[PDB]
């Protein structure tokens, strides 16, 4: 009947590797880069726009970096259809461990049930898996920062700055170089723009193209202040490390 | 056995000049015995107030019920809820479990941001919504509060001024009942900024 | 729900899908497992590969699934974290079922288990994992020793390893570890695993992690100082 | 019977293209050509209504839809897979956001919602992808008047102005050039006017173009005039009659 | 791909006769039934020095009266075996008895005909047929000791000795000279020892070969490594006394 | 072929292969002879047998006090549709207490192998059966093919050179018929029946298996040392 | 490519699956004509009964979907018993959901989106006919709605269906630019099936018995096929003039 | 081409080439006809003997459904006994539901709708045969016959089966020559004389006829086998015919 039309995804080739999984990380590297830097007291998150015009409204866009709950914010290379529905599962699942425990989920457990739902989608069903990659970048009090990737296959680790989507090659090259560990999050804010202008397609970088993000302890009391810098703070920002 | 009296409580709440108030009583009984003073009845979601009283147990579901609706609702449309919405939201959550109720009776405050109009709203078992220009009770003693707040009311009140009000109504109503008393919280909402006071009264 | 047969026989009498988890284990970090007179010990490879990671927050290929029994894994890394999640749903369930702990035999039987439904369901590819999964019965001494493997089978071994290149490591286990007299004391056995694991690390004392497991519910992670120790005089040997 | 349809047609290929969805889009491309333009008070959509025949009546047919009291649409591509989207958005902003807020969405929340059937469409088993692209205007308070484009992939962007369909190229440059900021409702509308002359050859009068914009309030739809807390549609389609009337003053 | 419940032009099921040819890549397992008890014997194998010879599992009690010896792909055999031990268990629940090894027979190849894509999902439960076949000796009130060879084909036939796994053909073209009814337990003990030592690739020890009997008095016995080192020593005289 | 896959296709042609070739594994099978008269049924069957060691397979299954049936092919296939018999005839016995006919129990099978080759994901049953039965109407012979059509006959057989004896009983027709009242004649006129079609292989008395039931008789089998009787 | 044997998009765009099935439709060699009248629905069509021992009035056309909407069809028959069987549901669901009788409008948007629901999945085939509804709905007065195996619909004047079409539609074109009006504008009914079964002979060239046509007259209150009479009554009217 | 690999798959030509292979395994079955009588209806088929080893007039291929309906079909036996087990539940439904024995033009449809659903899903065969029943209800006779697409109509005679081309021309000639209506004695003799005609294709193999017939006058609307002294004596018209 319907077994001949059967793709068959889910099986092992010859050699021990997951079709459907190869080539999704391939599809991952043409979504614009996102790089995360974490430092002693907050994190960067700076990604570079794709699809841009002087006709594209820019200022209420979003396409790269979510929030997620008071103090955890990823950053989307990808597809951006496929990710919207991992986002939505990450929410509420976070709320779900807020109305049970009352506390703010940890780090650890809001990245371990991402991951299990993106291998689920290789194991069984035939369904093509999703093609995105997250930096998970998140507070909480057990360990401080932490910084997370996975992978369409599941896996994930920790990073004290990494890259995703293009030129993951040249970008991971420039931040081994110049990355220490007494940084400070204004010493990240210019490593992370820094990067971004030699990896870059543009003939230049410019405000309009680019996603910022930052959180820091900074801010009153011990609570921990997300902020997703509007489109004219980076303008400032820009100027301020002198690219412009 | 009623399933509001075993734990009573009372709220008030009243309209002013540009600000609302809403204020309770802090005792937690489980029927002759009480229990419990530390218990508050007043919760805040962004700058909308919210009281429950009744069956203490849906007292805390019911908050933890909506803490999680409006956190998901400030991360999609990226501010928090108006108090006109708000008040929509906790109608239609009560009446989905239309048959075996959570027994309580919900009472929202709160100045909408964009008009400067403060509101208040006031509900049942099943939840309908009662609105008022005046003020809004609710609890075991709801009907001696809704006699002495027509008396004690005059409409517009400053801040100030307002703080006496509903301060004489809750304390007289209080001491003349079984099943409120143990102090009480009294919240003063302005646009700028919230003000709470912890009031003296008798532990009779 | 899908349906359709992942899993067929060849005209060899082989399942291919069983034979293709196996590739799965080689390309994964080695994992060595040795046992001495009282005490096992699980010694892991890391990827130098991989570098400007966060080691505290790494997730190690250790995992304890109870206070007394430990898994580490080769293969798929996404794959192990289904096994060991109901490796330890099956820990306590049959704790409040028995009134009492696992034996090191149960936990092991049930992880093959697993991996067994998972090669005969319409609809499911096989999992490409091996595990070795080390430990103490309770109210015993002895070590006990397991490994299983993607297609089902399991059993008891004095000293194992699974992983890449684990024909070289294996060679010299087989002429190196006594089995009628195991190892003496646990620092001597430790010693067995480091030396073990240098002749394919390819240049590596940071990318070797050691966790021991004794009875009586100890299972202690040794930190970089004291592996960094034993990695010092084992170069002293062999110089001659 | 033991229907096997689970396994999705859509597979990633070896080179990092999700094939399905990548010809979809040639189909949107053969379309016909639509546009809107964003003001300081008001969008503007619209589009050439092509006649099959001059039996057929294109009257009866609409390529533009009133999803809310306040939130329009239009599109390029398959005529069928636009009909079937503006039922389930239809029904959607009312079964799981009006009755449970008592308020209609916000236009960037329905896009949320829109694109979210595209992408099950995509993933789950035995579907293809639709053959359409939306253009969502519409209008809510917090935020303005807003523009949304939404693709076949599910993914959507909001636009200053933007076009789609066979002229789309032609269209978009010379948005361009003609758009600043200042733009009234008024003068925006000239600007849809000129940008469809281009791309359209046969017939160009008001009773083959169809134009609508969200723009003021209306209290004349209202309909139950006699209490000031209400508003009315913000959504109004403008007739046949009116859509000549901007010809003679062009 | 073929079917799974396509039949070929000659006449088969494709996938039995594949599974068919799985049975022979086991390790081999013998029994010889004679009218004291059956006896049953496997050809262990150990892959290294390392391994602990004695967690190679190939004999199993089923209960009191029924043994097993299983070759093949021992990882589909965890599955049969909890059935059978399940199926024998619950008669004895049920009625009060001891089954039959014929009727304990019949519920082991049940399972090996549930093979398939149904119509809907019915007690349906495998994409392939079993790969492992079993030696089910036992002993019933009614007929004695018997000997049943139950395959994936969805057949048992009864055996009075049979010879499965790697070297299958030629020992069982050597029970089909040497078996009578003339042979006490202790002739047939050894009997079986000696043919697994030709077929073995290794030296004849304890330490990769393992006997077993059932009896009517002591039940289901299987034999610690102690007592076959004394049936090793009484083959090496006997064959060295001609 | 190409149209072979599946069982959902026919052939340019109109054939169904998969039907054809479910047909061929009773060509494989052993040969199985039934007769009848008015007053009893008869099966005569060769039971077939591994290596020395092994004993012979059962063909002959008792359905119920006053019907059986015997099987040529896949022994697997065979139990599953004589289960599907039992049910049958004990669903009659309790809700209407009435001896299942065998007309229709023949129109059951017919039924049911319908529905397991038009299904996708289905396999045809592949086996034959002669079928024997006294009911209120009398004695019947059915003969059932994979293909789903059930045929009632005087005599036939099934099997590996089936053709001898196919050829013999009718022949014969007007004689075995006749036997009227004498159970032991009939039976053998089906050994004589069943030795056209054995070649090599002598009959035992642990190679033959035969099962008669009648108007004065429950359904009953002979094995090993009853049948030394009708060699 | 297996987009030639279901319905995915093809490397082009095509849904290839689909433009198959118009081709599937037209090869009855039946040609259908609607023309609205003042107050009614015309719809005259070819009957063709190949052999005499198929009975003449079992054949037919023409489906009572309702009590005002009747449907002709125009492809093999099967698929319009399936059409047909399925529409009737409908319009008895809706009187009962409602409380009022289906318009007309409302059946032909609700058969589209069924229609699209099979292009859109990967296990049903689309259905191989055209249908064209003609009612005197009871806000819109007189329609004609026509909807396709595509899932396309759309509002008509007048229509015709069948490999000769062409001929059809050029002289409805011709006639409503002379008269300057979007229907017939003849008042009684007969007036307007004279006026239909005129414009059938001059387009095909070829002239009708009795037996070769069937009739459907749809006014306010009732739908209703005409009789071999009173078709005959026609026939002989037009040829008096 | 590939079209027809698998089931309701259009072609270029529109064809659907399953339904076209499933017409020739019908053109291979044994021949049947009907005759629709001036007040009942004639059934009558061809029974191929196959072996003298086969019980005489006990393998009988004419089916009843409820109590006034005849069916009886060429092709493959198995699918045609399944398409009429199905047509007798959803008469009884009838029946049960609406208290009236089911009208024969309602009964059609039933069992086309039931047809046609095997040519819209790619996972069941269409059925391998064609069906000709009738019989009589409140109206009167109506007569029918279904093919594997699911067309159906109404015949004043209908034939299936190999020998159907013979039989159209034969069938032909007695609706010329009454108009008046064939009565339904009459047609007990002319049903006999067709099969015997028809079967000169197939005269390898002796052949047994069986008759069935319901009508109003005869057997006050049921339906019942034609039999002894009746069919006795249309066997002898027929034999007196061909020589």
């Amino acid at each position: 009947g319907s077994r001949r039309y059967d793709s068959r995804t889910t099986i092992f080739s010859p050699e021990g590797r997951l079709y459907q999984v190869e080539y999704a990380l391939e599809s991952i590297s043409h979504a614009g880069t996102a790089i995360g830097i974490m430092a002693s007291d907050g994190i960067v998150l700076a990604a570079e726009r794709k699809v841009t015009s002087t006709l594209l409204e820019q200022d209420t866009s979003t396409e790269k970096l979510y929030k997620l709950n008071d103090k955890i914010a990823v950053a989307v290379a990808g597809l951006t259809a496929d990710a919207e529905i991992l986002i939505n599962t990450a929410r509420i699942h976070a709320q779900n461990y807020l109305k049970t425990y009352n506390e703010d989920i940890p780090v650890e457990i809001l990245v371990r049930r991402l991951s299990d739902i993106k291998q689920g989608y290789t194991q069984h069903g035939g369904l093509r898996p999703f093609g995105v990659s997250f930096i998970y970048a998140g507070y909480d009090d057990r360990y401080g920062y932490q910084l997370y990737t996975s992978n369409p296959s599941g896996n994930y680790t920790g990073w004290k700055a990494i890259s995703v989507g293009a030129n993951t090659s040249a970008a991971q090259t420039l931040l081994q170089m110049d990355y220490k560990d007494d940084m400070k999050v204004d010493d990240a804010i210019e490593l992370a723009l820094k990067t971004l202008s030699k990896t870059t397609d543009s003939s230049a970088l410019t405000y309009d193209r680019l996603e910022f993000a930052t959180i820091r302890k900074g801010a009153n009391d011990g609570e921990v202040y997300q902020k997703i810098f509007k489109p004219q703070e980076i303008k400032d920002i820009l100027v301020k490390t002198g690219i412009t | 056995s009623d399933p509001s009296s075993i734990n009573g409580g009372i709220v008030v709440a009243m309209t002013g000049k540009d600000c609302v108030a809403i204020a309770c009583d802090l005792r937690l009984g489980s029927q002759s015995l009480g229990v419990s003073n530390k218990f508050e009845k007043i919760f805040h979601y962004g700058h909308v107030f919210l009281g429950i009283t009744g069956l203490a147990t849906d007292v805390t579901t019911l908050n933890e019920m909506f803490r999680y609706k409006t956190n998901l609702y400030k991360l999609k449309e990226e501010r928090a809820i108006e108090p006109e919405t708000f008040t929509q939201l906790v109608s239609s959550s009560l009446y989905e479990r239309r048959f075996g109720p959570y027994f309580v009776g919900p009472v929202v405050a709160g100045i909408n941001s964009k008009s400067g109009k403060p509101f208040i709203a006031g509900f049942d078992l099943i939840g309908c919504i009662d609105e008022a220009k005046d003020f809004i009770v609710s609890g075991t003693a709801s009907d001696q509060l809704f006699g002495m707040c027509e008396s004690l009311y005059e409409p517009n009140l400053e801040p100030e001024d307002l703080f006496e009000t509903i301060s004489q109504a809750l304390l007289n109503a209080a001491d003349r009942d079984a099943l409120s008393g143990w102090g009480a919280v009294v919240y003063i909402i302005k646009k700028d900024e919230v003000v709470k006071r912890y009031l003296k009264m008798r532990q009779d | 729900g899908y349906d359709r047969a992942l899993s067929i026989f060849s005209p060899d009498g082989h399942i291919f899908q069983v034979e293709y988890a196996l590739e799965a284990v080689k390309r994964g970090t080695c994992a060595v497992g040795v046992k001495g007179k009282n005490c096992v010990v699980l010694g892991c490879e890391r990827r130098s590969t991989l570098k400007l990671q966060d080691t505290r927050i790494t997730p190690s290929k250790v995992s304890k699934i109870d206070s007394h029994v430990v898994l580490s894994f080769s293969g798929l890394n996404a794959d192990s974290r289904i096994l060991i999640e109901k490796a330890r749903v099956e820990a306590q369930s049959h704790r409040l079922t028995l009134e009492d702990p696992v034996t090191v035999e149960y936990l092991t039987r049930y992880v093959a288990g697993v991996q067994q439904r998972y090669t005969q369901s319409g609809g499911v590819r096989p999992f490409g994992v091996s595990t070795l999964i080390a430990g103490f019965d309770p109210r015993d001494d002895e070590p006990k020793l397991y490994q299983t493997e993607p297609s089902g089978i399991y059993s008891s071994w004095s000293a194992q390893t699974i992983g890449r290149n684990s024909k070289t490591v294996r060679e010299f286990l087989e002429k190196n570890y006594d089995r009628k007299e195991p190892p003496a004391t646990v620092e001597e056995c430790v010693k067995l695993t480091v030396r073990s694991l240098l002749e394919v690390v390819q240049t590596g004392a940071k990318n070797i992690e050691i966790t021991v497991v004794k009875p009586d519910s100890d299972i202690v992670a040794l930190s970089s100082e004291e592996i960094n120790q034993y990695v010092t005089q084992i170069e002293q040997e062999k110089q001659e | 019977m033991t229907d096997r349809y689970s396994f999705s047609l859509t597979t990633f290929s070896p080179s990092g293209k999700l094939g399905q969805i990548d010809y979809a889009l040639t189909a949107v491309k053969q379309g016909v050509t639509s546009l809107g333009i964003k003001a300081t008070n008001g969008v503007v959509i619209a589009t050439e209504k092509k006649s099959s025949s001059p039996l057929a009546m294109s009257e009866t047919l609409s390529k533009v839809s009133l999803l809310t009291p306040d939130i329009g649409a239009v599109y390029s591509g398959m005529g069928p897979d636009y009909r079937v989207l503006v039922d389930k958005s239809r029904k959607v902003a009312h079964t799981s956001y009006k009755r449970i807020y008592g308020e209609y969405p916000p236009t960037k929340l329905l896009v949320s919602e829109v694109a979210k059937i595209m992408q099950e469409a995509t993933q789950s088993g035995g579907v293809r992808p639709f053959g359409v692209s939306l253009l969502i205007a519409g209008h809510d308070e917090f935020n303005g008047f807003s523009l949304y484009q939404v693709d076949p992939s599910g993914s959507y962007f909001p636009w200053k102005a933007t076009a789609i369909g066979k002229g789309s190229v032609a269209a978009k440059t010379f948005l361009e050039k003609r758009w600043n900021d200042e733009l009234e409702l008024e003068d925006a509308i000239h600007i849809a006017l000129l940008t469809l002359k281009e791309s359209v050859e046969g017939e160009f009068n008001g009773d083959t173009i169809e134009l609508a914009i969200i723009g003021d309030e209306n209290p004349d739809l209202l309909g139950y005039t006699g209490i000031p807390t209400d508003k009315g549609p913000r959504f109004r389609k403008l007739t046949s009659q009116e859509i000549n009337d901007r010809l003679e003053a062009l | 791909d073929r079917g799974v419940s396509t039949f070929s032009p000659e006449g088969r099921l494709f996938q039995v006769e594949y599974s068919l040819e799985a049975i022979k890549l086991g390790s081999t397992a013998i029994g010889i039934a004679t009218k004291e008890g059956v006896v049953l014997g496997v050809e262990k194998r150990a892959t290294s020095p390392l391994l602990e010879s004695d967690s190679i599992e190939k004999i199993v009690e089923i209960d009191r009266h029924i043994g097993c010896a299983m070759s093949g792909l021992t990882a589909d055999a965890r599955s049969m075996i909890e059935h059978a031990r399940t199926a024998a268990v619950t008669h004895n629940l049920y009625y009060d008895e001891d089954i039959n090894v014929e009727s304990l027979t019949q519920s082991v190849c049940d399972l090996a005909l549930r093979f398939g894509e149904g119509a809907s999902g019915e007690e349906r439960l495998m994409s392939r047929p079993f790969g492992v076949a079993l030696l089910i000796a036992g002993h019933d009130a009614d007929d004695g000791y018997q000997l049943f060879h139950a395959e994936p084909s969805g057949t048992f036939y009864r055996y009075n000795a049979k010879a499965i796994g790697s070297g299958s053909e030629g020992a069982q073209a050597e029970l089909l000279n040497e078996w009578h009814s003339s042979l006490t337990l202790k002739e047939a003990e050894l009997l079986v020892l000696k043919i697994l030592k030709q077929v073995m690739e290794e030296k004849l020890d304890e330490n990769n070969a393992q006997l077993s009997c059932i009896t009517k008095q002591d039940g289901f016995k299987i034999y610690d490594n102690e007592k076959t080192a004394e049936l090793i020593k009484e083959l090496k005289e006997k064959e060295a006394a001609e | 072929n190409n149209y072979d896959g599946d069982t959902v296709t026919f052939s340019p042609t109109g054939r169904l292969f998969q039907v054809e070739y479910a047909l061929e594994a009773i060509k494989q099978g052993s040969v199985t002879v039934g007769l009848r008269s008015n007053t009893h049924a008869v099966l005569v069957a060769l039971k077939r047998n591994a290596d020395e060691l092994s004993s012979y397979q059962k063909k002959i299954i008792k359905c119920d006090e006053h019907m059986g049936l015997s099987l040529a092919g896949l022994a697997p296939d065979a139990r599953v549709l004589s289960n599907y018999l039992r049910q049958q005839c004990n669903y009659s016995s309790l809700v209407f207490n009435r001896k299942l006919a065998v007309e229709r129990a023949g129109h059951l099978l017919c039924d049911k192998a319908q529905k397991n080759t038009q299904s996708y994901g289905g396999r045809p049953y592949g086996v034959g059966l002669l079928i024997i039965g006294y009911d209120k109407s009398g004695a019947h012979l059915l003969e059932f093919q994979p293909s789903g059509n059930v045929t009632e006959l005087y005599g036939t057989a099934i099997g590996a050179r089936s053709q001898g004896a196919k050829t013999y009983l009718e022949r014969t027709l007007d004689t075995f018929i006749k036997i009227d009242g004498n159970p032991d004649e009939l039976i053998k006129a089906g050994v004589e029946a069943i030795s056209q079609s054995l070649r090599d292989e002598s009959l035992t008395v642990d190679n033959l298996s035969i099962a008669i039931v009648g108007k004065d008789t429950p359904f009953t089998i002979y094995d090993g040392e009853a049948v030394a009787k009708y060699i | 490519g297996y987009d030639r044997h279901i319905t995915i998009f093809s490397p082009e765009g095509r849904l290839y699956q689909v433009e198959y099935a118009f081709k599937a439709t037209n090869q009855t060699n039946i040609n259908s004509l609607a023309v609205r009248g003042k107050d009614c629905t015309v719809v005259i069509s070819q009957k063709k009964v190949p052999d005499k021992l198929l009975d003449p009035t079992t054949v037919s056309y023409i489906f009572c979907i309702s009590r005002t909407i009747g449907m002709v069809v125009n492809g093999p028959i099967p698929d319009a018993r399936n059409a047909a069987l399925r529409a009737k549901a409908e319009a008895a669901e809706f009187r009962y959901k409602y409380g009022y009788d289906m318009p007309c409008d409302v059946l032909a948007k609700r058969m589209a989106n069924l229609s699209q629901i099979y292009t859109q999945r990967a296990y049903m085939r689309p259905l191989g006919v055209i249908l064209t509804f003609v009612s005197v709905d009871e806000e819109l007065g007189p329609s004609i709605y026509k909807t396709d195996p595509a899932g396309y619909y759309v509002g008509y004047k007048a229509t015709a269906t069948g490999p000769k079409q062409q001929e059809i539609t050029t002289n409805l074109e011709n006639h409503f630019k002379k008269s300057k009006i979007d229907h017939i504008n003849e008042e009684s009914w007969e007036k307007v099936v004279e006026f239909a079964i005129t414009h059938m002979i001059d387009a095909l060239g070829t002239e009708f018995s009795k037996n070769d046509l069937e009739v459907g007259v749809a006014t306010k209150d009732k739908f209703f096929t005409l009789s071999a009479e009173n078709i005959e009554e026609r026939l002989v009217a037009i040829a008096e003039q | 081409t590939g079209y027809d690999l698998s089931n309701s798959v259009f072609s270029p030509d529109g064809r659907n080439f399953q339904v076209e292979y499933a017409v020739k395994a019908v053109e291979n079955g044994t021949t049947s006809i009907g005759i629709k009588c001036n007040d009942g209806v004639v059934f009558a088929v061809e029974k191929l003997i196959t072996s003298k080893l086969l019980v005489p007039q006990k393998n009988v291929k004419i089916q009843v459904v409820d109590r006034h309906i005849g069916c009886v079909y060429s092709g493959l036996i198995p699918d045609g006994r399944h398409l009429v087990n199905r047509g007798r539940e959803e008469a009884a439904s009838f029946k049960k539901l609406y208290k009236t024995p089911i009208p024969i033009p309602a009964f059609a449809d039933r069992l086309g709708q039931y047809v046609q659903a095997h040519t819209l899903y790619n996972s069941v065969r269409p059925f391998g045969v064609s069906t000709i029943f009738g019989g009589v209800d409140k109206n009167g006779a109506h007569l029918y016959m279904l093919e594997p697409s699911g067309s159906y109509w109404g015949y004043k005679g209908a034939a299936t089966g190999k020998g159907r081309q013979s039989a159209k021309a034969e069938l032909e000639k007695l609706v010329d020559h009454h108009p008046e209506g064939l009565s339904a004695r009459e047609a007990v003799k002319q049903a006999a004389k067709i099969i015997y005609l028809a079967h000169e294709d197939n005269k390898e193999k002796d052949f047994e006829l069986e008759i069935s017939w319901c009508s109003l006058s005869e057997t006050n609307g049921l339906h019942k086998f034609v039999k002894g002294d009746l069919l006795q004596e249309a066997i002898d018209f027929a034999q007196k015919e061909i020589n």
